[PDB]
């Protein structure tokens, strides 16, 4: 199974005085708990 | 993370249909509701 997803912060999903005319989401950075990293080693990219 | 179906449409014991890899772990499952002019007391005696 894959992950089943990255930790929102709900301070950061919606707009302070919004209405039911605008539809629920959270904006790019709310979305916490990664990382990345290179796979790059001495030019080639490791893979397993 | 893989489903598997199996079936039998004679007899009681089932044999293997088919098995799907999805790496998603399924969680509901639901009988949709069948609309019929007939299948009734009223009509025809029937049942689903
Ligand atoms: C993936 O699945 C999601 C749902 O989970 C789909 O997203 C929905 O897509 C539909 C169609 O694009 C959105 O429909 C809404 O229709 C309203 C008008 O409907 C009437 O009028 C049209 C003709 O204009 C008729 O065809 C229709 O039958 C009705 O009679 C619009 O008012 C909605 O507008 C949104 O934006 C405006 C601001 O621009 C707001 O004022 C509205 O309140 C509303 O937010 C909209 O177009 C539906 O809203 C979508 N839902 C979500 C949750 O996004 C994806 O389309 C689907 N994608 C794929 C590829 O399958
Ligand atoms: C949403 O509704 C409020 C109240 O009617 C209104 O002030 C606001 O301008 C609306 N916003 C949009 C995006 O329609
Ligand atoms: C369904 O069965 C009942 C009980 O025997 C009977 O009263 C009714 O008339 C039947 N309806 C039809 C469509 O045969």
């Amino acid at each position: 199974e894959h992950c089943a997803g990255f930790g929102v912060d709900e301070e950061k999903c919606g707009v302070l005085d919004g209405s039911y005319n605008v539809s629920c989401l959270c904006s790019t950075d709310a979305f916490l708990g990664w990382s990345y990293d290179t796979c790059v080693s001495n030019n080639r990219c490791n893979i397993f | 993370g893989t489903f598997y179906a199996y079936y039998a449409d004679s007899g009681m014991p089932t044999t293997f249909l088919f098995s799907l890899y999805l790496g998603t772990l399924l969680s509901h499952y639901y009988v949709l509701p069948l609309t019929c002019n007939a299948i009734s007391s009223n009509t025809d005696n029937e049942t689903l």
